């Protein structure tokens, strides 16, 4: 297989265009002087994430490819936003499919899904990630952060903003280098040498709660707990898993390019066996997907679907396997928010593990017939592509060659797809691989009114982004492990457009100004997932030869249709069609 | 004019077809009783969607079948705001010819003239003025179309406004 | 040619010494513990450029050399000025000469040199730079940036400085992460979920023009177009090219160490064939130099030479080929501002392509005799080293400051050696420095006591001077869907003469506007436009030849004896062709 | 005076009960002090060694020995939640209102770590509930700032 190197980065609270224009394009412009690179592609998403896939010529040494990528990225790191650099960028050389899933449950039901995910992140994931052969590890859940959930009514009451909260956290959750008594070079005759210990990272919600924001006129104190709820909770809340219907977390493990699948799998099991004796009571490892025996079910809803509707589709899939197929299925490990195409509110995946082969007699009880029955059973679920499969037509890229812009490229794509639909004798299921535009809330800050009132643009933008998007402030120590601190609005103050107006910013004169005084808003459409191909805006299109036609004939037609598109739109073949 | 969001199968299909420009499917759906003022979660009706995405024939079908020409989204904006903003001249005429409120203000005090002005859509500005648009209407920050022309350095627009 | 890794960096507005002392030295101090390294050399220039070349033993794996050099470079990266880090430091493993040049012209005349250069930078270069076997690509021109050309009279009139302009551009040309309505974790039951879109990068001169700098007490507005001209223009203006006397740009392509030339050239043509169908009208690729059928002409003027003077000499050279050699010469692609010495205002190169082998009968129409005649015709050009050659027996000597003597003493020592060498025409011919002479520079002293008394901060003073006279990369914008840079700099006419220094005002902590002349003094002095180093010590490279039928060996022996008489603390070494 | 003093400081620190009984038998200074002014009793109180505490007190260890920053064995026991040790010290005459150099009392330290039984014992022995440190703070202020309502009840 041509080896592929993946770059992943994240920007908390960024939309797709922000990610693309401050991260993705910057990295892509700096991926020069790297040997044997066949093509590059990227996705920049509304989850605040980017993934750039560099695919190398067959026979390239994947170690050298990865090293060259890492080094060019290192030289491009200073060009990226600090918010991105501080999350960690990763660069992996792995297969795109899972080798195995390690599931974790609590059999006594005494730990929640969120607790289980933190346990796995904090105690299991890093040792697995260092195991030789392990190329990529996806946590099905999130590690805890210290979550400061801000209340805008209380902030306004005390004439404070998220800027004041961030500043205080940085000052009062600090790890200070303070030198030594009797330190070198010392005076003659010194008898005592000792470290000076000053501030240290906070370790508990109680300590964060007592951070001192201000002292009032009369000397009453405003504590962080007076303007916020303080709790451990996920760095994000995007991925939730279940195992046979019960709360779960786990690790999805991808094999490093060229590593041995059996040897890697055995090293992983040996590492889990070291951890098991120290698990808290009730915790238990399950094995829902070891690469017959197993298959997956993809769940892909249209862009704009909620966590709640994705969950409802996964519950239907899970229910089908645990009732209709209960004689053939041992387990289902279902993940809401992650799918075949990675992270998103509208995607899920279910890993299905079959009972022993010997206890599934009959052609009708083998993986092929089971997946085909399941796909049929799921083919009438509304507004969701749901199919059951195991880990070829064509793979086409439409390309913006002339600075046309997303809206024109979408029009050209739709023209091509309309034309393809008029040749059902040659082409079948000609579709986009990505996502459609959805409604977004466009807010314009009025620079004149802000200046007139003495409100800083930096205070406005920090207030908006920290409250509605979340902001990683600094680190703290949870049970001996370094973890992140996040400030964000409590949920109830960031749900609806009128909530925008309950956020106040402090002007240079000390007056509190509501967001409504200096902003206006409207609905518009934009992309939740912007694609690029060899450094240019792109839209991927899949499809196949109609029955009794060759792949070549269908490709030739696609090219003929593509030659009649608006000026400045090109194309290229990729993946299986390269 | 704020139509409630009942994601009722045919209304939801109508919302999707108006968006995507499927003239036929729109005709079929209307003849099968689809609520012509079905709204999505942001308060957009099929007329908003057609006005945004520039689908003239669907705009005409929808109005012929009783679409609320002055439907408001959840921030107060009308189909004519969308069509003026995105430069859809022919839609702007159809809407106005069908009773669109030429002076509708959204929650920010913004009118279609402000939007057309801001993006330099001069033929739209003239049409709206032709239909009674208040050349002196002010948004929440006190800005007129003329102020917009000065801030943007658009002398041709300033000239149309005099 | 033993393999070489090159480190390149750029500090806009920096003089050679500032580059050397804040960038070059910091990097070089980490260049040890690298396997199979023979030697290191560097140039630090008043274009604000540094290049460090590390030369490895024959047969070294170039991937591994590049990896090991970059490893050591990362030790220095956090110590480099942010301005250098933000330009993107490069580490390349290329041949030092060009495999080919791809020229671009517009046969409708509807694009200037500047437009062509932006088109190539924005639509062509990146793809070529990613092509396997391409070691280095040189653009003959510059990508557009958004240029804000400040007027100091207008800024002073509104009590504004370049700091206020820069601040406003960072605040109003911004790309804001603003979160979501209804994002996770939500109130259960939430149906609405949408991204919040707030400020986004600016895309046009019109948007930059209406950036709001201040609101007066009376309510009137000062916009950025009231203090500045706003236009698209090169990141820099140092490199200009022509193809047969018409406006052009191009890409100079060098081969990656060890890569296949036939294959790489072919991959480059296949990439150009994908681009061609999308060109705007008039735009055409031309092929002025495929490596014999070709040769080059180097133009090297003295340091201090303006762009206009180098152009005058390039015009003579192109004139010669297009008149005198018009039966032999198909084309000349001439580049002012770049040459064999790399980037510089007193340097150019001409790439010459000959007609078919078949159409140039006779010895006198072959490349050797053409270049001999050319070199002879250009030998009379005043105050310029001009020669024509296609593509052994010199020597390559490094005089080295081994005692902290400093540049001025090292120059004196070099001149002493060069005068002594001149008295032995029997053993040594054309013994000469490879580098540049010192030139006048404008020394400005900021008076700290006066600045403190007036309440003018040193950072504001430095940003005002550097941004106005040197240019400052502020942040990025999006031009026709591509991320590009934004630069602020004085409009040309306010940064030409010494008295212009006093037209620039800085705002004190109490709001008063203070002219530069109140807290500064200046004087003329000399300094170096190109500082050289060899194995991490100040150095001066000296080239020459053994006299007719003396061995290089006897020639080297005499240089060593002459060098043994130089002031204490001055040493030497042999490099390049002389190293074995 | 003693090389044995230094060994007693180490044995008390590291918990070695037999070794403490022995060094005492052979004459080690029970009030030997290290460079920060910590005596064997301070060390045994900090590190929680109850039987070492009792053994030192019976051999004349000074119950109110203060380190170079004014802290006593009772400060240390109270701060680190060593209940049985707090009682023994107080039974052997520890000054329940001893103030260190910062005006901090054993009750302040117990209150800060939420050691409720210790707060109770200190209070039985006559701890001044209103004693203020250098910043003016009481045990009660500490309970309010830490949000420990059970502690705020008792004071």
């Amino acid at each position: 297989a041509p080896p592929a190197v993946t770059i992943s980065a994240s920007y908390p609270g960024a939309d797709a265009k922000t990610v693309q224009d401050t991260v993705t394009q910057v990295i892509e412009q700096n991926m020069n002087g790297i040997d044997n690179l066949m093509y590059m592609s990227s996705n920049s998403d509304s989850t605040g994430t980017v993934q750039i896939t560099l695919t190398f010529e067959s026979g390239t040494d994947a170690d050298i490819a990865q090293v060259q990528v890492q080094n060019k990225l290192q030289l491009a790191m200073p060009l990226l936003p600090q918010e991105v650099q501080q999350q960690g960028v990763s660069v992996e050389k792995s297969s795109s499919s899972f080798l195995m899933v390690v599931g974790v449950i609590n059999t006594d039901g005494t730990m929640t899904q969120e607790d289980i995910s933190d346990y796995v992140a904090a105690n299991m994931k890093d040792a697995i990630s260092r195991t030789s052969g392990v190329g990529d590890v996806q946590l099905f859940g999130s590690q805890y952060a210290m979550r400061i959930w801000m209340n805008p009514n209380e902030l306004n009451k005390f004439q404070l903003t998220p800027v004041d909260v961030i500043t205080a956290i940085k000052a009062q959750n600090a790890q200070v280098a303070a030198g030594q008594l009797g330190g070198t070079p010392p005076v003659k005759g010194q008898q005592l040498n000792a470290s000076i210990i000053a501030q240290t990272r906070l370790t508990s919600t109680e300590e964060f709660g007592k951070i001192l924001l201000k002292v009032n006129q009369d000397g009453s104190r405003v504590l962080l707990r007076d303007v916020a709820k303080i709790e451990l909770g996920g760095e994000n809340y995007d991925i939730i898993a279940e195992f046979n219907g019960q709360p779960a977390s786990g690790l999805g493990i991808k094999l490093a390019t060229g590593a041995n699948a059996l040897d890697t799998a055995a090293a992983i099991r040996a590492e889990l066996a070291k951890m098991e004796p120290f698990f808290p009571s009730g915790l238990k490892i399950v094995y829902p997907y070891d690469t017959q025996g197993v298959f997956m079910t993809m769940v892909q809803l249209p862009a704009g679907a909620t966590q709640e509707r994705t969950q409802k589709v996964l519950n239907e899939v899970t229910h089908y396997y645990l009732t209709k197929e209960k004689n053939n299925v041992e387990s289902v490990f279902a993940v809401n928010g992650f799918g075949f195409a990675g992270r998103g509110q509208n995607t899920g995946i279910a890993f299905v593990s079959l009972k022993d082969w010997a206890d599934r007699p009959g052609e009708e009880n083998k993986v092929e017939a089971i997946t085909m029955r399941a796909t049929r059973a799921f083919s009438q679920i509304k507004d969701a592509m749901v199919f059951a499969f195991n880990l070829t037509g064509f793979d086409f890229e439409l390309i913006d060659q002339a600075g046309l812009g997303h809206e024109k490229l979408t029009q050209a794509r739709n023209q091509l797809l309309a034309e393809a639909a008029k040749h059902p004798d040659m082409l079948t299921s000609v579709r986009p691989n990505g996502l459609e535009d959805t409604p977004q809330f466009k807010i314009d800050i009025d620079q004149e009114k802000a200046q007139a009132l003495g409100v800083s643009i930096n205070d406005i933008n920090t207030t908006l982004g920290a409250a509605w998007g979340g902001s990683y402030v600094n680190d703290f120590i949870d049970r001996g492990r370094v973890k992140k601190v996040y400030v964000m609005s409590e949920a109830k103050y960031r749900m609806l457009p009128d909530d925008i107006g309950d956020w106040y910013v402090r002007a240079a004169d000390g007056q509190m100004v509501p967001f409504s005084a200096f902003s206006s808003s409207r609905w518009e459409y934009g992309s939740p997932r912007l694609e690029r191909y060899n450094g240019l805006p792109s839209m991927e299109i899949l499809g196949q030869a109609a029955p009794g036609k060759s792949t070549g004939e269908a490709m030739e037609l696609m090219e003929q249709l593509a030659s009649k598109l608006p000026t400045g739109v090109g194309y290229d073949w990729t993946g299986m069609s390269y | 004019h704020h139509h409630h969001h009942h994601g009722s199968d045919l209304g939801k299909k109508l919302l999707e077809a108006a968006r995507a420009g499927r003239d036929d499917e729109v005709r079929i759906l209307m003849a099968n009783g689809a609520d012509v003022n079905a709204a999505d979660v942001v308060g957009w009706t099929p007329l908003h969607l057609a006005a945004y995405w520039g689908h003239l024939e669907i705009v005409e079908v929808l109005l012929k079948n009783g679409a609320d020409v002055n439907a408001y989204d959840t921030l107060g904006s009308t189909p004519l705001h969308l069509a003026a903003h995105f430069g859809h001249l022919e839609i702007v005429e159809v809407l106005l010819k069908n009773g669109a409120d030429v002076n509708a203000k959204d929650d920010n005090g913004i009118t279609p003239l402000h939007l057309a002005a801001n993006r330099g859509h001069l033929e739209i500005v003239e049409v709206l003025l032709k239909y009674g648009a208040d050349v002196n209407a002010q948004d929440k920050f006190g800005k007129t179309a003329f102020d917009i022309s000065i801030n943007n350095g658009n002398e041709d627009l300033a000239e149309i406004l005099q």
